């Protein structure tokens, strides 16, 4: 069931093949049997390759499987197919009989040779595309005619005079260009599912007939594999050429009733399931963009499609590129709370995992923003840098160290509602997001409002603490954009943790903090700003 | 006619009551 | 389908299903479905000497289905964290099936030379490699 | 009336979603004024604050007195020892408690609703049993989905002591009423047990229709004869 | 202590099971000598006469009155207020009484054991729970087959108020446990519940093994 | 006659159930006497031994030298050198060696007796085959229940390079004869197999009377409770 | 280098599936005197046949003779005695080689595929074991229902000595891997054993499927 | 041919053993 692979490949003879399957990367799945067998009538899949050793009589010389433990990837390589090549496959781990496996299908048809007599054009679906039909001298002024065999009999779809079948009007034309040339060329745009097949060109109703067969067929577009795991994040590059760079780009997901159900434009459109978890990118020169999906679920997985249209649809006549996506399931990343609830004018601490093996990378904190494509800007970051209206209520600790740091914001607000995100350096980049709400409420530690100091003169500030605060460390520390720091100032019975201040300067003005911790974990916090007189 | 189908035939027959002799001494016990 | 519940220490599988009808209860359905699999090369202790074969196995659905793990509970304006399950008897269990991810070493001694050492055998081989 | 003394161990509402383990000491029986003083041995939190001298049935006088401070020293099984200087006499009596010992911790039980009031669609009847446990104090709370409703909703009793299977074990029960449109539906109800004598303090038990009594099982039982290890 | 009159009902149990029902009127808190004078409205023909006046509980003293001849037949809802005198100032003080109506029946679950209980084959719990009655008097009795239970070998909790919408109801609860040998031989276990409202003034239930039929568990095996 | 030199890998049964990772350099065609130094690329430790000399094939002299202490760097992956200088010769003779890659993990089977030889009632043999594996070096010990018999008691076999079907790999067999009594009483008997691909070094199967055939087994499956609310 | 002179008896596969008999008389350590006669007092039959030397141990020129056409004499029990001279010393060398008796035949046994190889559809091996054999000579083949197999498709072990106390006795093993779908189908196979005590020098085992005990279960259900 | 000897040696020896087994089977009884 964690198995994934291309459902379907497609091949003629005599090339070769190769096909890649995925499993989880646990120490079992590295360490166990990898296999590729064919199924048949019988209901037993007979093995025809396996990662121990085995290479049946069939597939000797030609197939080979190679494991990347790494990766979590295994390839089987083939070569010299054949009309008894096609069937039902399965990769697999472990024991046949089990159905730790996955189904692929293949399909080898037979290849072209010695047709000279009619040539072949292949082209992108919704691409243009020209043949040239040469012509006779003898015709100088004579129609030019082309026509398209569909069912018994033909018919036309472009003449030389204007006349243009409905079905291809407004996208096709006809031109014959001067500096003595003698060969005509017909010019189609926007190609289609349907303007495939075979055509032959006509110059006059005369004896000559200057005929020449053709064939054109349009391009689907493979899928390209993605495997995530669960609550993880997903990366789409649409990359269309730069033909498109100037019209409306959509992301769609196929369904059942082979109509797209847009997720995404860029005419300033989202669903509403993909609130505060999906990003849009500008595109470059080139004309690329990028799609991030964070928080994946069960049902993310299916057919994706990304264009260039109009209107911002799928439409015919568009060119396409498309993903397939698979949610793991069986997936290590850690459980984290998805809704987080504060009390106006209390604190929040987040926990953010990361990767323990990237322990030496650099950590950011974002607020996701709508009300556009899709945005999120910097808060606060693990080297010294933090906005300048979020200075005194935010900071960031790699104090848990195991592959999770937190975030520390006070002074909360009803404004503070919303969503959030964690971001690192490493290469493998779990996006986790959080929604931060208000309630209404009292903090739990009560400090006085703002102090004022007198220059030269013993200060003193009390830090109310509740019951449930007395198994705990209460400490006061001084805000600065590196991190505040514990200070060594006073402790009581479930009440008045104190700092004091012997002798005032204009440095000692700032921000201090009063708040709990269990050794290693954080908790409340509450600010008060120390300023300077004189 | 070939002698080796005969010797075959015999070598299964023999296997057999072989077999059938193998499991009368077990239920015995 | 939902899956109520999957065991490996005993290999059993529990699902459940509701299928409604637009009129009347009667015609209302819930469907349970239960998928054993049961060995039959494996010993009664998971030990190489030992009652040679295993041939009684005994399944409450009371023990399959319990949930020995905390949980975090929002009552009223803290979070708490509960158990879940009366039957939490503090690894006694005995398992019928190797679990595919776990590993079962046993300790063998051998007598190397004019000496004897203890060996650590693994009865999975796949299931943990020194890592 | 008559002179007597009392010490009243902290209530487990405050003392376990809280940590305020406040302590009271009463005494009964006033001669004719409230020339009375009461000390206790922990004199830490001194500031004992002394109610009005309140009245008792048909002519009658008591004074109570309140002891503030947290659920870590009498966690820890300290022992406190409030002592009254009522002037009716010149000898002062005393009263000791501390944590008590040899506890137990309860099997919570959730039932389904009764067959014959699903038939009526109107409102199904959800039962939760705590029993077994050695200490009368206990704590019920119910939920549905994930959110806790309301104390207004159920019916909760009160602790007695069970018939003496042995040794001193108590019981306790609770009721809630759901629409019967929202238990066929499918939504979940979860009832919250909170004693002294549990290893975290609390312990949930959540039912909902799936895990009711099905009205058709069917059971499928597959032979491995290679290897057990259930892929 | 305060002198106050107070009236009481006839206990439920003696209402339904006795029939020497008498009804109570007592003046509670005595500091006179013998100037009791009690009556009664209805004049059957039965004896009203006083019953043990004796002392209270903290130097109280208090005379009480009874109808020994008397079964309480008081089903077609007679007032039966009751007057007292006293040598104190000149102002006779009566009791309140009356037969309130608004008369529900009491609907009566008994539920099996849980699961877990019968996985260990040690006990199992019985639930009894009577639940919309409006008259706040109620007994519970259990019957294991036709021999009936002694009280000490069960127990059962205080009628309490309900939470409803508008109309008021009450609900009581009780639980018996049984030996599992017994309940899984196929033992029949009965809930009794007695109260006012009820026609024969009982409503039983029953419960044992085997009691859900419907259920339609189906095997199959494979290999 | 004509000089040469090779390397000789450490023992298996050493590196296993030992801690001295000797690694011995051999030189022979001597030809009047013994005057070679010997040396190798990492002298950390290297405490090189030579000893004294030896006689060879036809009349020879065979002066080889050791190094121990060479665990740690021969499981992490180092590779070792030995260079030798003899003193009628112009350039110093070298050889190198490493630890052997793309290993495969055997597959050990141990078959049960063959049925006719239950039937005399007189010995039994169980045959322990370990198959495809890289490397050559492998062991093969034997418990009955859970004490390991001398070696004295069993026949192993070289291994040995098997058909090709696919890459190279070996094979090995071993057998044990026992008596009739002890396996129809009801003992299990191990085979032990060491090699340097499987996970731990060894890896062990067990067989008895009843394991390797169901042969009419008698199974029992209760399922107790089918309805009865799972959570 | 040093002076040695050994005598090797027929070789069995020749003896047993062949016409013509190998006996060698070999003389090494020597490095010169080519001209070394080897005469045999058994002069019966044919006659000896000489070889040219061969570089053996390095330093020596290995002088080896034949005398073919002895199968008869070597089965009937007829004493072959080798003598040689060479110049080094006045003493001529003398070997001789006989038949040895006490002879027992082997016992072999063909083992069906363990029950976890068919849960993979790939090859299945078949294990044939002779054992008990007093002479040190053996040779083990295979069939596949009639058809023979190749040499470069089966192993097979030396014929190693086994640990007894009461006789010296000898072992060989051997293994053929076969495709799933020829064991599932119902083919038959066969290992056969050429040894000298066999009245007939050659006997076989076969194995097929689904032969021997039955191996149906019969599980009961209660469900309480 | 030594396949067609050997057969026969194999039918010889498969004979033996079940007398053997016939002898075994009278014994026990
Ligand atoms: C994961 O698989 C990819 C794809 O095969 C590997 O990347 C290629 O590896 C081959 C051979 O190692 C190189 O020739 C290619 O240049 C690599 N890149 C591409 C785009 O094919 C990758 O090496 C695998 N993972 C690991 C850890 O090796
Ligand atoms: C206490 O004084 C500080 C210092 O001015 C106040 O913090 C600033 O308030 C202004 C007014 O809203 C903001 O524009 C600044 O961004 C705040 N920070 C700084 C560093 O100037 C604070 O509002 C005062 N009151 C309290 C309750 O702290
Ligand atoms: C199953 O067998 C294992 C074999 O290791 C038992 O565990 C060992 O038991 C012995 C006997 O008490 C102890 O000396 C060892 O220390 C145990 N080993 C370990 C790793 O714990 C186990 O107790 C057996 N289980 C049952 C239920 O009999
Ligand atoms: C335990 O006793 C303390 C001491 O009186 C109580 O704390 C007081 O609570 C009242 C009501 O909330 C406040 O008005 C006072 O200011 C508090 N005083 C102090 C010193 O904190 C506390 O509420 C009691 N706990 C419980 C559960 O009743
Ligand atoms: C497997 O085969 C492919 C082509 O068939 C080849 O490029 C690759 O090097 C091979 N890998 C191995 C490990 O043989
Ligand atoms: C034009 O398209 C329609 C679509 O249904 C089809 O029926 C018709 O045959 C087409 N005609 C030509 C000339 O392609
Ligand atoms: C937690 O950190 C300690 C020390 O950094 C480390 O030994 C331990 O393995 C870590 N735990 C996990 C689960 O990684
Ligand atoms: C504290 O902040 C000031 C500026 O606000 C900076 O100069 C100083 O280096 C900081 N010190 C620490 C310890 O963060
Ligand atoms: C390795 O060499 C040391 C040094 O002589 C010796 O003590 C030890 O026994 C040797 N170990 C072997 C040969 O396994
Ligand atoms: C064992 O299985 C057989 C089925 O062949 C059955 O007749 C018998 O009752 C079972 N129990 C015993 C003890 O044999
Ligand atoms: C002896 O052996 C050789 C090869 O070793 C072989 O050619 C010859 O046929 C055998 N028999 C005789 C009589 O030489």
């Amino acid at each position: 069931s964690p198995i994934f692979g291309p459902e379907e490949v497609n091949s003629v003879e005599g090339n070769s093949v190769s096909i890649t399957c995925y499993y989880p990367p646990t120490s079992v799945n590295r360490h166990t049997r990898k296999y590729w067998c064919r199924q048949g009538a019988r209901g037993g899949c007979i093995t025809l390759i396996s990662s121990e050793g085995y290479v049946s009589s069939k597939y000797a010389g030609r197939a080979n499987l190679t494991n990347f433990p790494e990766n979590g990837t295994f390839v089987v390589n083939i070569a010299q197919l054949s009309q008894d090549d096609s069937g039902r496959y399965k990769c697999g781990l472990g024991i046949n009989s089990r159905g730790l496996s996955f189904d692929v299908s293949l399909e080898v048809s037979q290849g072209p040779g010695l047709l000279n007599d009619t040539k072949v054009y292949t082209v992108d679906l919704g691409r243009t595309v020209t043949i040239n039909c040469p012509f006779k001298t003898e015709n100088a002024q004579k129609r030019k005619s082309l026509y398209k065999q569909i069912g018994l009999y033909p018919v036309l779809v472009i003449d030389s005079s204007g006349y243009v079948n409905p079905n291809y009007t407004g996208r096709i034309r006809l031109d014959i260009q001067g500096t003595g040339q003698l060969l005509f060329s017909v010019v189609i745009n926007q190609l289609r599912l349907s303007d495939a097949g075979q055509y032959l060109c006509q110059a006059g109703d005369d004896s000559n007939s200057n005929k020449k067969n053709a064939d054109l067929q349009v391009l689907k577009p493979e899928p390209e594999l993605v495997y995530e795991d669960l609550r993880g994040s997903v990366t789409f590059h649409c990359a269309l050429g730069p033909e498109v760079a100037n019209v409306a780009k959509f992301l769609c997901r196929q369904s059942s009733g082979e109509n797209c159900d847009v997720v995404v434009n860029t005419l300033g459109k989202r669903a509403p399931a993909f609130e505060g978890r999906i990003l849009l990118n500008p595109q470059d020169k080139d004309g690329s963009f990028s799609v991030v999906i964070t928080g994946l679920r069960k049902e993310d997985a299916g057919r994706y499609l990304c264009g260039a249209h109009s209107d911002g649809q799928l439409q015919e006549g568009s060119p396409i590129q498309a993903w397939q996506l698979f949610v793991n399931e069986e997936s290590t990343i850690p459980r984290s709370p998805t809704v987080v609830k504060g009390v106006a004018g209390g604190s929040v601490a987040v926990l953010c995992p990361y990767n323990r093996k990237e322990s030496k990378s650099i950590k950011y904190w974002c607020l996701w923003e709508g009300a556009q494509n899709g945005r999120c800007p910097l808060l606060v970051d693990s080297e010294g840098w933090v906005k300048a209206q979020y200075e005194g209520r935010l900071s960031l600790l790699e104090e848990p160290g195991n592959g999770t740091f937190t975030v520390i914001l006070n002074q909360l607000t009803s404004r503070d509602a919303g969503f959030y995100w964690c971001l690192t350096n490493g290469d493998t980049l779990w996006r986790t997001t959080v929604e931060i709400k208000i309630i209404e409420g009292e903090p739990n530690l009560k400090v006085p409002g703002n102090v004022t100091a007198v220059l030269g003169e013993t200060l003193k500030v009390p830090c109310h603490f509740p019951c449930k605060f007395s198994s705990y460390e209460k400490y006061w520390c001084k805000w600065n954009n590196t991190g505040c720091q514990a200070l060594p100032s006073c402790d009581e019975n479930s009440r008045l943790v104190s700092l004091t201040l012997n002798l005032v300067t204009r440095a000692d003005e700032g921000w201090y903090w009063c708040g709990v911790k269990q050794g290693h974990f954080y908790g409340e916090t509450a600010a008060v700003y120390v300023a300077v007189e004189e | 006619d070939p002698q080796y189908r005969a010797l075959m035939g015999e070598n299964q027959d023999l296997r057999k009551r072989e077999g059938q002799y193998q499991d009368k001494i077990e239920e015995l016990e | 389908r939902i899956v109520l519940v999957d065991n490996k220490c005993k290999c059993a599988r529990i699902t459940s299903r509701i299928i409604r009808s637009s009129e009347d209860p009667n015609e209302d359905i819930v469907e349970r479905n239960i998928r054993i699999i049961v060995p039959l090369n494996n010993r009664e202790n998971i030990s190489d000497p030992t009652s040679p074969l295993r041939t009684r196995f005994v399944y409450h659905l009371s023990d399959l289905c319990k949930k020995c793990d905390p949980t975090e509970v929002e009552l009223d304006n803290q979070i708490v964290t509960a158990t879940q399950s009366n039957i939490c008897d503090e690894a006694t269990e005995t398992c019928y099936t190797y679990d595919r991810n776990k590993c079962y070493t046993a300790v063998v001694p051998l007598v190397y030379g004019g000496e004897t050492k203890m060996v650590e055998t693994a009865l999975t081989p796949d299931a943990c490699y020194p890592d | 009336c008559h002179p007597r003394l009392s010490l009243h161990r902290p209530a487990l509402e405050d003392l376990l979603l809280g940590s305020e383990a406040n302590l009271t000491c009463t005494l009964t029986g006033l001669r004719d004024a409230s020339g009375v003083t009461f000390t206790w041995t922990p004199s830490s939190g001194k500031s004992a604050v002394q109610g009005p001298p309140e009245r008792d049935l048909c002519g009658c006088y008591s004074v109570s007195s309140v002891l503030p401070g947290c659920a870590e020293p009498w966690n820890h099984g300290k022992t406190f020892t409030c002592t009254a200087a009522y002037p009716e006499s010149k000898t002062p009596l005393t009263a000791t408690l501390s944590k008590s010992g040899n506890t137990f911790r309860p099997e919570v039980h959730l039932l389904p609703p009764p067959s014959e009031e699903l038939a009526l669609n109107e409102l199904v009847t959800l039962t939760c049993l705590a029993r077994g446990f050695s200490p009368k104090d206990v704590l019920v709370r119910w939920l549905q989905g994930s959110q806790e409703l309301p104390r207004e909703k159920y019916l909760t009793w009160a602790s007695r002591q069970e018939p003496s299977q042995g040794t001193t074990t108590f019981a306790v029960t609770s009721i809630l009423r759901v629409a019967a449109e929202d238990w066929k539906k499918g939504d979940t109800f979860s009832c919250m047990v909170g004693h002294e004598a549990l290893p975290l303090a609390f312990t949930q038990k959540t039912i909902d229709r799936l895990a009711g009594k099905p009205t058709h099982v069917n059971v499928s039982v597959v032979m491995a004869e290679v290897d057990g290890t259930c892929y």
